[PDB]
């Protein structure tokens, strides 16, 4: 069992729904909890308040960096970045989680979220979860992105946690 | 390369053996010289790294000059790397990674990449910079090899000013110093290591004279 | 070592020095024989892969042999992670991760996780493990530094009988052979490499004797 973790979204201040999601900490452990723990901010840090810098149409929408706010920052819990775990799972289409690095073994805390299929990302990024609700919401959250990526509104989790 | 307009189509071929041949000789022929440098320029016009390495691979000789010089390359491509990081995530359908410093180096990189990056939309010119990082390692090999220090150049007893300045002028270009330093060494050290008869004559133009009018004295 | 005496499960207790004087004297003074394997037992009863490690690097001489004996266990280590498929995800409540080639072995596993498993219903007895790979190593580092093979035994005509069992014993002790072959071998096969002088009176005494009668024969 690993507790289902939600972000709630706004944008520009005004509220924009909820996303819930569901990760495979079974088969990926560290990346799972990686994501968990930033989730609550029990280690003092992690996604609460932190935009969303790169939306891209039909692509993805990816974030986590809570430190930069750029997509050259982002730290996992256990200091610095993480090897990459295990690249069983495929990116098999819309909601798939997954993890944004720089090439080999960069994982700190930034992800992105799949709204389309793209079976090219196997074996670059681990898939390490899959939306559980709120789906839709990632869908109200690509039409605030642009081609290059560049955001045309500031879209920021608003709150995160885990869910009983 | 890229080849007919750099700013046109963008069609593109193969480094020519007929560059290759010529590329093989002028090393050959004059050694790590500072002559083989604009040479060096004028070959590589709208080249890829994949067509500047094969220039390198190709020459078989200097190999100790060539292992220093891609040492010297590796620490600008380490620069290069040290100085940018790539922005994390991945690259969207029609769409291109920043650059590393292997990448332009061409390693960790294929010829279908370079094309992309030389030919967007501003155009990246990863050639270029790479063309650069290798001139800048040619200038130290150059450097090395250089006939003896400009701060001891000394007209001769039997050597006339024209062949004192030939010989003068001829270290201050593998000479690598500032074109202030230069400048002020020209006006100043060419005479005062000149030969007491011909400084006389020069000190006699007075100061601050053309180099035609001292050479057509002394 | 565990400690025997307390009724609670799992206490335990840093190496005797008077265990490990008498394995590198036994290896020093008995050089490899048989003997070997009953005595180790004694001294490695009760003890934990840190412990059996301990014992394994103490021994400073013989490195060719000890070498070969890790040989083994790697051998082993690499089997017994062949045949098992063994679980990658987050241990459910009340239970612990299952053990490893490199965790029985002792190189992965530290002290604690080698009391866990031990500590645990059904105990898995790493200890017993990894010395049932070490004795399987030393068995057949006794046969090689053994020099007799037992065919090559054969009764001179003038040699005594009692003297000629012994030797027999002392190698086929050594080799490596199934049960039902060394009845054999004890049955027909000593007796046909008898000296027939003795065979003819083995014979006339029959089968029918004691083995104290057989060896008072000849």
């Amino acid at each position: 069992v690993n507790p289902t973790v939600f972000f709630d979204i706004a944008v520009d201040g005004e509220p924009l729904g909820r996303v819930s999601f569901e990760l495979f900490a079974d088969k990926v452990p560290k990346t799972a909890e990686n994501f968990r723990a930033l989730s609550t901010g029990e280690k003092g840090f992690g996604y609460k308040g932190s935009c969303f810098h790169r939306i891209i149409p039909g692509f993805m929408c990816q974030g986590g960096d809570f430190t930069r706010h750029n997509g050259t920052g982002g730290k996992s819990i256990y200091g610095e970045k993480f090897e990459d775990e295990n690249f069983i799972l495929k990116h098999t289409g819309p909601g798939i989680l997954s993890m944004a690095n720089a090439g080999p073994n960069t994982n700190g805390s930034q992800f992105f979220i799949c709204t389309a299929k793209t079976e090219w990302l196997d074996g670059k990024h681990v898939v390490f979860g899959k939306v559980k609700e709120g789906m839709n919401i990632v869908e109200a959250m690509e039409r605030f992105g642009s081609r290059n990526g560049k955001t045309s509104k500031k879209i920021t989790i608003a709150d995160c946690g885990q869910l009983e | 390369p890229i080849v007919q307009n750099i700013q046109g189509q963008m069609v593109h071929q193969a480094i020519s053996p007929r560059t290759l041949n010529a590329w093989v000789k002028v090393v050959e022929e004059k050694a790590f010289s500072p002559e083989v440098i604009p040479m060096f320029s004028a070959l590589s016009e709208g080249a890829t790294p994949q067509d500047l390495n094969t220039m390198l691979n190709t020459v078989g000789g200097h190999q100790a000059a060539m292992q220093m010089l891609k040492e010297t390359i590796n620490e600008e491509a380490a620069e290069w790397d040290r100085v940018h990081p790539v922005h994390a995530g991945p690259i969207a359908p029609g769409q291109m990674r920043e650059p590393r410093g292997s990448d332009i180096a061409g390693t960790t990189s294929t010829l279908q990449e370079q094309i992309g990056w030389m030919t967007n939309n501003p155009p990246i010119p990863v050639g270029e910079i790479y063309k650069r990082w290798i001139i800048l390692g040619l200038n130290k090999i150059v450097r090395m090899y250089s006939p003896t220090s400009i701060l001891d150049i000394r007209q001769g007893p039997k050597e006339p000013f024209r062949d004192y300045v030939d010989r003068f002028y001829k270290t201050l270009r593998a000479e690598q110093a500032s074109q202030e330093v230069k400048n002020w060494m020209t006006e100043t050290l060419l005479v005062q290591n000149a030969n007491p008869d011909c400084k006389t004559i020069l000190k006699a133009l007075g100061p601050a004279a053309t180099l035609e009018e001292m050479m057509t004295a002394c």
